[PDB]
């Protein structure tokens, strides 16, 4: 499925040796379907695939 | 018969004055300081809110 209308927040985030962090998304897609998700940047990682 | 006025109103800020045992009370002078220990269960993620 496609993705549009992206955007970002975060209401708090902690700098930890565990997943500290939390971010909201809003977006819209074009159907029900899987997506993989990831960050292009080593600095950060995500725990979900 | 010459005992004079107590000392429930010659008190400076008023403390009460009690007996059996002795103890003022109800005096406004300085300021507490308090510290509270508390668990995380109360506190909720920012997501849940």
């Amino acid at each position: 499925p496609s993705v549009t209308d992206m955007s970002c927040e975060v209401p708090a985030c902690t700098h930890s040796s565990d997943f500290g962090g939390v971010a909201i998304i809003k977006y819209t897609a074009s159907k029900k379907g899987k997506c993989a998700v990831h960050s292009m940047t080593n600095a950060v990682t995500i725990r979900e695939a | 018969k010459e005992r004079g006025a107590s000392l429930q109103h010659t008190a400076p800020f008023g403390c009460q004055i009690a007996t059996n045992p002795v103890r003022a009370v109800n005096c406004a002078v300085g300021n507490i300081p308090i510290s509270i220990d508390i668990p995380d269960a109360a506190f909720t993620r920012v997501v849940d809110a």
